[PDB]
């Protein structure tokens, strides 16, 4: 319940400032890497949940390749949650693998669910 | 790598499997258990 | 099919402890709540037992 | 029938079938799939398809001689058939494809021909045939981390490393002298063979293939390569069976044809007398499966295949099918082994007798490699009479009561449980 | 009634009933098909059930198929247990049930998979095409029901009545005793069937030649061509189809099947082109029409045809076999093309 | 860019765009399907919500057709509110989106009902087997996708920067001010277009006569003849299609449906006979073509033929008119037949 | 559970026999139109218990036509059940209507059923 339009608005207020950035920045990533997603072998967009319309949207939106990349993300995390150890340090996402792949569809499906909304409820031009 | 080389168990797999042993070690664990909760249960 | 799936009091045995879907990767913090269904029948028994002798 | 066999080194055996109108002659050697390291691993399929390749089966046609060729996983075998007027003339072929010469079959453009074809057919059968390599991944995961878990076939990654330096190490090592049987079916004398044998010189090679560090056993085990995408659910299921030379050969096999086979679209099919069936047929749970007693050299496996389109009740048709093996230990009766034993004696005179000799050559080459002789068909009527039902008991008291399993399964097997269930599922809690 | 046995020590034997019954003959489209898959069904003595399980365990399975000209029924058992089988085939030409409930529940679900099976097999489509353009009403019958025409239970009736008769049926065993098979016929219920016609007819059946029939399809391109031989260029087509499967030709790759198929008094030479690629189809065809217009020459592949035609006639009405030493020159004349697949894209029959 | 446009007081305008990209046009097979199902789907400003909401509260829907020939978007609407249909058509023609997720949710459903609604009726399928074989490659392409030959979303963005240039559409408007449309269009999208180039061939299409095809079917029989015309000889079809479907002609309850494909150089003569029962086709086809190759007269339905010419003479881009004072007789020459329904009742183009 | 074959069998005796036939088929009738279920519109196969898998393979088995009459007689009888009234004295169902039509169907599924049992049930020839 965030409503990613809002977080990419302030996400990027936040990038395009350069006091902001030059800032936070450094305080984004040392929370990135204290979270610790990476070490199970995951990526940020394979965290997002999943059980509202929008995020199933989507989600079918999505390339096969990629859902399949991610099905696999999901069942060695399991995996690796289940036997309370780590993937080797090998097996980490790294840096630059951590790509926001599933960003933009899920914001066209936000712009679709509120463009829906917002003409759902016009007036008219008297 | 191919789908019929099997990944490394070696380090986990018993050296002598014996088909009797294990299965005899098992179920004498399992019916230990089931000893101690039948006099729990009386 | 089996008979734990075609009888109508066994459906709800099965797809409620036995055939039940449950995550791969729940530790023992999901085990709170098999705890809690024991200890209400451990009250309610104890209740019985106890309540037959009370004025 | 009668089936002579003499030795010099090589090992020459016959079956003289005046009534037939071929005769097929060939070498049948002791290696196969189970001879080779995992990193040559489909160097007998490439020879079996530099066997079969245009030139040399170009050479071959002028003559009027139809070539075959079979990877086992004990047995290899080229078989050479033509009319019964020319076995000199297929012996004389034989000769000059394998003893006299291999570097005009191992030719630079014949090589890379045939290792582009084996590699289309080896993605071939990867990507479309699926309860083959069900079986495949059956046996790749029933004797793992062990030679008889390689595939026949071999696999993408290693078919594309071999060069001819491999081709030509291994035929060193394991086309000899001891390791080979030259078979002759059809209508040819036994006579005939060993004289023309000896007519010419055919020495093969001095001998003495290499001995394998570990043997085979049995481990149980699962492999689940699920696929979406794909309309129906293949799963093979088997449990350690009875190698050859055993005695409980022919009750093991006698045990996997009591449960026989089925289709569900066949209308004689439906009507088996298999009790089984009545529990399989409410629902429609599977559309066929079989019932297999593979019996190798120095293991074996016992159990089914199967498919479905049914893929929500894959766990019922799982516990129908070893409820029924499990009676097998318990309380099969007299009639279900009465009726085996017939089926059984029909469909082995059926491998056994048919009519094409190529199969009789790969046959008798695999036993008379394995077991000296070949033991002809009417002692093993005898030996099919002499089973009774305490046999059976006790052999699946022995075998399936209560015993490791090994599962493969592909397509949407997403129905299919756990592998403790299936296990705990052998064993009937009830009795 | 005409019987015919052969002996060997062999342990089992076979015995088959080749009945001229096939889809040239049928009355309407696919009742041959509902004939075949019909019988084994219900008779008026035993069941289905009872003839399944007697002959279970008694040691025999049973099995009918039709082809393009027979139904044959045949039967694999154990030597000894031959008059059980002689009378079960009996009762089956000769009483079966045809009751309306085993045609809508066992019968025609059953043609239904045949028929879903071979659509699914593009060179099966393309086979019936070429049939049906070049015998259009006699030999080019469908093979199998589809359901475009409506086929009642009183035309299997009246088919079967038609079918079965005395003098349309050949006995034919195989690892049996000759005379004792004469007996146990002739003390059967096999004896006493109507003694109708022998519905083979001896005159060439009237082919058609320069014809062309495309059917779209999604899956496997297929190209195919079509010769209608006479019964004496018979042999030149045999080893033409032997000479394009074996390597002595420089396309034998390109092509991926080439069968004769051999009946009384002719038959079809069939070609066909497969790949999921349809230029390859196209370019393929193509090649395979000039060099086959080119010419050929038939010479070197008479010793592997005498060799492959001695290991596919197993049965006792195998064809004449001695014209293989007169064939020698083969140069395409007229021919008959299909093309099944993605038609927009394979060649017609004036390009090639 | 040609625009034209007519008044008239009525109080409800229509704005056509007619686009020579139909299936003669077509790349792949149906590429010109996915194209018409495709458009007014969304773009790159508005998408195609905000697109039908605004468009309703204004008053006015839209449409897509394809035919043999154009791609036509039509839009209806009330006078007042021409430039936003003028906007609206030139931002589909230009800039639509393409989109993966579009294609895969909205427009092959879309096409998959299209051909399932076209594949139940057997003179549709007829049609385009008559079309298949008279002009195999040209005008013969399919109308509809079937999925037969793999059409990706690249073909169709490749297709639509083909067919949607500046000198491959007209601009017809009816009730519609020609010169404020000639404005509206000239301020708008509509003119930066990419000046590509007419697709329209000037030379007569290879037509071919004298072929046969059959389709099996499980319903209607329908039996069907083509004739491929001139463009000289269009009137004296003309007036044939309307002879035969009137009530002068002796065999007008014979046939079931007769007309005349009018194209800017030819175009195809169709003529379907369509029962429920193969013989009453059989007997109505080959009494139609008997007596079309008898003869007929055809000067008693030219009036007639003029005024069905006048009702269905509604478009701007109507053919040549007066070519009806000239035509006299007909006799029936060669001709393309297909067979569609129960092939082997049906009778063959030898015997016609 | 009183397996046709069986009632069959005892019918058949006393109807093949003249004495018991003459003695205890005027009280058959008599107890037939002392039922009354053709005053409600219906006939004694419509009234067997179809809720068992002989008698609902009997069902599959049968003509569609009758089929369509049976499921006729069973909604007005429903309906006239519910007015709790009776059919008027035209409407009823006449004694030659009252036709076994679905007994021959039920007895082959009875014979169809007993030989499966018994051939899943037999010993072998020695
Ligand atoms: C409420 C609490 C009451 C506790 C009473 C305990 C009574 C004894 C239970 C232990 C026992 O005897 O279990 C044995 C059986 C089978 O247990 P198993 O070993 O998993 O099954 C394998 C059977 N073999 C292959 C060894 C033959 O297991 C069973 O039959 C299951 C009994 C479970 C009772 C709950
Ligand atoms: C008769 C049925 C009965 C049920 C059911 C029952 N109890 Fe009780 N409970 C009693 C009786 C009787 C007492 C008083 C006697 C005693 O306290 O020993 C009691 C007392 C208690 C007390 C006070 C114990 C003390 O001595 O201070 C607590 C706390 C309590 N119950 C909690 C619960 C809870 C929590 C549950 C279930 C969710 C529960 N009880 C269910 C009978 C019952
Ligand atoms: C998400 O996965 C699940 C899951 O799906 C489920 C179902 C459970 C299981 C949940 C439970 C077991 C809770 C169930 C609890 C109840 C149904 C409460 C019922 C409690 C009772 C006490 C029943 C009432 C019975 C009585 C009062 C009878 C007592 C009578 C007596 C003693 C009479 C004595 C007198 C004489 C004369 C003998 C899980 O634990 C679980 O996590 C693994
Ligand atoms: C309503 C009250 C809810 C209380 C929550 C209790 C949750 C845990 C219940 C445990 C039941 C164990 C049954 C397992 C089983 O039958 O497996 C059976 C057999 O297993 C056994 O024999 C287990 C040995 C006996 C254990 C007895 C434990 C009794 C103590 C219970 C104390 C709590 C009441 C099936 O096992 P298999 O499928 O692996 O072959
Ligand atoms: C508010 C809900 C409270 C809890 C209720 C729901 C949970 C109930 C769980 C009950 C578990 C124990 C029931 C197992 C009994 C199964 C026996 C059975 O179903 O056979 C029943 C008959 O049952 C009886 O006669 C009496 C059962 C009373 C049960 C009293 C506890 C036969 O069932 P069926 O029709 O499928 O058999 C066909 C034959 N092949």
């Amino acid at each position: 319940p965030q409503s990613f339009t809002s977080i990419a608005r302030i996400g990027d207020y936040i990038l395009k400032s350069p006091v902001l950035s030059k800032l936070c920045v450094p305080v984004a990533n040392q929370f990135i890497n204290l979270a610790g997603y990476k070490k199970l072998g995951l990526k940020f967009d394979d965290l997002i949940a999943e059980e509202n319309p929008i995020m199933q949207t989507a989600l079918r939106r999505l390339p096969e390749d990629e859902s399949y990349a991610r099905a696999y993300r999901i069942i060695r995390a399991h995996q690796t949650e289940l036997t309370h150890h780590l993937l080797p340090r090998n097996e980490w996402i790294k840096a630059q693998e951590d790509v926001p792949y599933l960003l933009p569809y899920i914001l066209e499906a936000e712009a679709a669910a509120k463009e829906k909304d917002e003409l759902d409820n016009i007036e008219v031009s008297k | 790598k191919s789908t019929y080389r099997t990944p490394n168990f070696d380090d986990v797999l018993k050296e002598n499997n014996d088909a009797d042993k294990g299965r005899s070690y098992a179920y004498f664990m399992v019916g230990a258990m089931g000893l101690l909760s039948s006099a729990g249960a009386k | 099919m089996a008979f734990r799936k075609s009888n109508v009091y066994l459906s709800l045995v099965n797809s409620y402890i036995i055939d039940s879907p449950q995550p791969s990767s729940i530790n023992y913090w999901w085990n709170m709540g098999s705890l809690l269904g024991l200890c209400l029948v451990i009250q309610i028994v104890t209740g019985i037992f106890m309540a037959m002798h009370y004025s | 029938a009668e089936v002579t066999q003499l030795s010099n080194g090589i090992v020459v055996a016959t079956e003289h079938n005046p009534s037939a109108h071929t005769a097929s002659v060939g070498v049948v050697f002791g290696s196969g799939a189970a001879n080779e390291n995992p990193y040559n691993n489909g160097v007998s399929n490439l020879w079996k398809n530099i066997f079969l390749s245009k030139e040399n089966s170009a050479v071959a046609a002028k003559e009027g001689l139809a070539l075959s060729s079979n990877i086992s996983r004990d047995f290899q075998s080229y078989i050479v058939s033509s009319l019964p007027g020319s076995t000199d003339k297929s012996l004389d072929f034989l000769n000059q494809s394998f003893i006299q010469q291999k570097a005009n079959l191992l030719s630079s453009s014949n090589f890379e021909a045939t290792k582009k074809s084996v590699l289309k057919q080896v993605q071939d059968f990867e990507e479309n045939d699926h309860p083959n390599r069900v079986l495949e991944h059956l046996h790749s995961t029933a004797f793992q981390n062990t030679p008889l878990s390689l595939p026949t076939r071999g696999t993408l990654e290693s078919l594309e490393n071999l060069v001819v330096a491999d081709l030509e190490s291994f035929a060193n090592n394991h086309f000899l002298n001891s390791n080979a049987v030259v078979v002759g079916t059809g209508n040819i004398k036994h006579e005939d063979l060993v004289n023309s044998i000896e007519s010419k010189n055919l020495s093969l090679q001095t001998g003495t293939k290499p001995v394998l560090k570990k043997k085979a056993a049995f481990l149980g085990s699962e492999v689940r390569l699920r696929d979406d995408t794909l309309p129906k659910a293949w799963i093979s299921l088997a449990v350690e069976g009875e190698p050859v030379n055993s005695p409980n050969y022919f009750v093991a096999k006698l045990a996997a044809q009591i449960f026989g086979s089925y289709n569900a679209f066949e209308p004689a099919s439906r009507l088996q007398g298999i009790k089984l069936l009545d529990n399989i047929q409410e629902y429609q749970l599977c559309d066929n499966f079989n019932h297999f007693s593979l019996s190798y050299k120095d293991s074996g496996l016992w159990g089914f295949s199967t498919a479905t389109r049914n893929v929500t009740m894959i766990d019922d048709l799982i516990h129908f099918t070893l409820k029924q093996w499990n009676r097998l230990t318990i309380s099969v009766t007299d009639t279900e082994v009465e009726r085996a034993k017939s089926l059984l004696k029909l469909q082995l005179g059926q491998l056994y007798e048919s009519g094409n000799p190529v199969n009789d050559a790969n046959l008798l080459g695999a036993e008379v490699l394995i077991k000296g002789s070949k033991l002809s068909l009417g002692e093993a009527f005898k030996k099919i009479d002499a089973i009774t039902v305490k046999d059976v008991k006790a052999w699946a008291g022995k075998r399936l009561w209560d015993q490791d399993i090994a599962i493969a399964g592909t397509g949407q097997i997403e129905g299919l449980l756990d592998y403790m269930r299936i296990r705990s599922d052998m064993s009937m809690m009830r009795w | 009634l005409t019987v015919s046995a052969r002996d060997a020590p062999t342990k089992i034997s076979t015995l088959a009933v080749k009945v001229h019954g096939g889809s040239r003959y049928a009355t309407k489209d696919g009742v041959a098909h509902l004939l075949n898959r019909f019988n084994f069904q219900n008779t008026n003595t035993r069941s289905a059930l009872k003839l399944v399980r007697e002959s279970e365990l008694l040691g025999g399975t049973f099995k009918s198929t039709l082809d393009r000209e027979y139904i044959t029924l045949k039967a694999t058992f154990l030597k000894d247990d031959l008059p059980y089988y002689v009378n079960a085939l009996a009762d089956v030409l000769y009483k079966t049930a045809f009751k309306p409930h085993e045609l809508t529940e066992s019968v025609l679900p059953a043609a239904r998979y045949d028929y879903a099976v071979a659509e699914q097999c593009p060179v099966k489509s393309a086979e019936d095409q070429l049939y049906a353009i070049t015998f259009r009403k006699g030999l080019g019958n469908p093979l199998l029901y589809d359901g475009v025409e409506r086929v009642s239970l009183q035309d299997i009736k009246d088919f079967a009545d038609k079918v079965y008769t005395k003098e349309n049926l050949e006995v034919s065993g195989e690892n049996v005793v000759e005379a004792d098979l004469k007996r146990f016929v002739d003390e059967s219920l096999l004896s006493t069937l109507p003694a109708g016609k022998s519905l083979v007819s001896k005159s060439e059946p009237k082919f058609f030649l320069g014809e062309e029939n495309r059917v779209r399809f999604i899956g496997d391109s297929v190209a195919a061509i079509g010769i209608p031989v006479n019964k004496a260029s018979l042999a030149q087509y045999e080893v033409l189809a032997n000479y394009l499967t074996s390597a002595l030709s420089e396309l034998s790759g390109l092509i991926s099947s080439a069968k004769l198929d051999k009946f009384t008094d002719g038959g079809l030479f069939t070609l066909f082109v497969r790949d999921q690629d349809s230029a390859v189809v196209s370019s393929n065809i193509k090649k395979i029409v000039a060099d086959l217009k080119k010419g050929k020459d038939l010479s070197p592949a008479i010793n592997y045809t005498k060799l492959k035609n001695a290991v596919q006639n197993e049965s006792v009405s195998s064809p004449i076999e001695l014209n293989f030493d007169a064939v020698k020159d083969f140069k395409l004349g007229k021919f008959n093309y299909v093309a099944v697949g993605d038609v927009s894209n394979l060649p017609y029959l004036d390009e090639l």
